[PDB]
């Protein structure tokens, strides 16, 4: 699933010691909940990109 | 969950808020004790207050 896949590119940019990212997307349909669910789970993590 | 008695500035405080707002204050006390803020117990990444 793609939230599986945002979520590996999250820990990918982590790991990469890549603290700083912006989220460039285009309008098309299932991309505004993923946009969502990245957001939440850059949100609630520790990290804090 | 006894009923204890509480009382101190903020509740003075209350009282007057109370007052001033026709408001019907029900006093609680905190469960876990504690202020809380965000903090990891569990579902790894959670940043939920307590
Ligand atoms: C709260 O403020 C509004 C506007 O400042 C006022 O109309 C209202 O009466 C106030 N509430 C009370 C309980 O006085
Ligand atoms: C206080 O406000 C309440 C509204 O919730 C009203 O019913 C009551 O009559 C007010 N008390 C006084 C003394 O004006």
């Amino acid at each position: 699933s793609i939230q599986q896949q945002a979520t590996v590119m999250l820990k990918i940019m982590q790991d990469y010691d890549w603290h700083v990212f912006s989220l460039v997307t285009t309008i098309f349909p299932g991309y505004r909940e993923f946009i969502s669910f990245v957001k939440t789970t850059v949100d609630n993590s520790f990290v804090g990109w | 969950t006894v009923p204890q008695c509480c009382y101190g500035f903020c509740i003075d405080l209350l009282i007057k808020l109370a007052r001033t707002m026709n408001f019907t204050y029900e006093v609680h006390l905190v469960a876990d004790g504690k202020f809380g803020t965000q903090e990891r117990v569990n579902n790894s990444n959670k940043k939920e207050w307590n």
